[PDB]
């Protein structure tokens, strides 16, 4: 009855250390809309992250596009952490550059 | 521009 | 090239927090153009691509005024379906609707489209003829009765031959410079060793518009399509998109493997190999 989310962590553009960028988490797959999203920082919610509007695939699932403005560095970790109802506890994802 | 909704 | 013109709504009962949510989203190919939200502070249909924004008053109040409509037609649409599911008022539920027309590279119609569904499952589609319905279970069937019996599926037709065509063409049109413009993929090989004997090579596109893509590895050219893994196509946030198709190989035989990439944006397709400089 109901579809978990794929979870994608990567950057606008290719990252360069201390050149701006933007951080996105797509989520896509899922059934039903609601769901959770926030963009970490060295384990941390970044406070200011916006999102697409809600749409769906042809196969009825939705999917959306977080995102914030960062500068990455050589040491910041970042990821995104999902929840949804068919989730028994928050998938965290982790931002690897070459993903 | 969209069309309109029909009642199931 | 050939284009499309889509829109896609999402109704959700939500019992004991208010009434049910209407969210309405219409593109033309992979390209947003409009959104309504039932829950803003202030509903109204939005412009969210820039050749909309010359639409007039009129564009926007009638566009509200219907988006409004439907909202208030989906409330009822759940309740109805509790009904011929026998259901009960206490769990959430959610329909989506799909509708609009492709146009061929001529600039005619090429199909209509309009499909709904029930908890992610289809429900009723109209059929390619734009003249019939295919029901998905015995409760679609009740709907499809009531259709027939409405002509609705006329209606459709109306719609998606006339204004569904008339409009999309003038959406094209005014919004040439990008809706009528391919980005090619920018491409790319990575190498990453996996430990001794092995290594995964990745082949990346991004930059590239419209979301449509094929990526594909060969060894010694034959496809490796079960051995590849293949990201979803992801958008980049400024409009593009990005993917990535990896294997994993023998070391020492990279250069059996060639990346192959077919894109709208590309003259011809490409074939890319990793390059150790």
């Amino acid at each position: 009855i109901q579809r978990t989310p794929k979870i994608q962590v990567y950057s606008r553009h290719p990252a360069e250390n201390g050149k701006s960028n933007f951080l996105n988490c797509y989520v896509s797959g899922f059934h039903p809309s609601d769901i959770e999203v926030d963009l970490l920082k060295n384990g941390e919610r970044i406070e200011k992250v916006e999102h697409s509007d809600l749409s769906f695939s042809k196969d009825w699932s939705f999917y959306l596009l977080y995102y914030t403005e960062f500068t990455p560095t050589e040491k910041d970790e970042y990821a995104c952490r999902v929840n949804h109802v068919t989730l028994s506890q928050p998938k965290i994802v982790k931002w690897d550059r070459d993903m | 521009v969209s069309f309109i909704e029909f009642v199931i | 090239g050939s284009h499309s013109m889509r829109y896609f709504y999402t109704a959700m009962s939500r019992p004991g927090r208010g009434e049910p949510r209407f969210i309405a989203v219409g593109y033309v190919d992979d390209t947003q153009f409009v959104r309504f939200d039932s829950d803003a502070a202030s509903p109204r249909t939005e412009p969210r691509a820039p050749w909309i924004e010359q639409e007039g008053p009129e564009y926007w109040d009638g566009e509200t005024r219907n988006m409004k409509a439907s909202a208030q037609t989906y409330r009822e649409n759940l309740r109805i379906a509790l009904r011929y599911y026998n259901q009960s008022e206490a769990g959430s539920h959610i329909i989506q609707r799909m509708y609009g027309c492709d146009l061929g590279p001529d600039g005619r119609l090429l199909r209509g489209h309009d499909q709904s569904a029930y908890d992610g499952k289809d429900y009723i589609a109209l059929n390619e003829d734009l003249s019939s319905w295919t029901a998905a279970d015995t409760a679609a069937q009740i709907t499809q009765r009531k259709w027939e019996a409405a002509r609705v599926a006329e209606q459709l037709r109306a719609y998606l031959e006339g204004l569904c065509v008339e409009w999309l063409r003038r959406y094209l049109e005014n919004g040439k410079e990008t809706l009528q413009r391919a980005d090619p993929p920018k491409t790319h090989v990575t190498h990453h060793p996996v430990s001794d004997h092995e290594a995964t090579l990745r082949c990346w596109a991004l930059g590239f518009y419209p979301a449509e893509i094929t990526l594909t590895w060969q060894r010694d050219g034959e496809d490796q399509t079960q051995d590849t893994e293949l990201v979803e196509t992801r958008p980049a946030g400024d409009r593009t998109f990005q993917k990535w198709a990896a294997v994993v190989v023998p070391s020492g035989e990279e250069q059996r493997y060639t990346c192959h990439v077919q894109h709208e944006g590309l003259p011809k397709p490409l074939t890319l190999r990793w390059e150790p400089s």
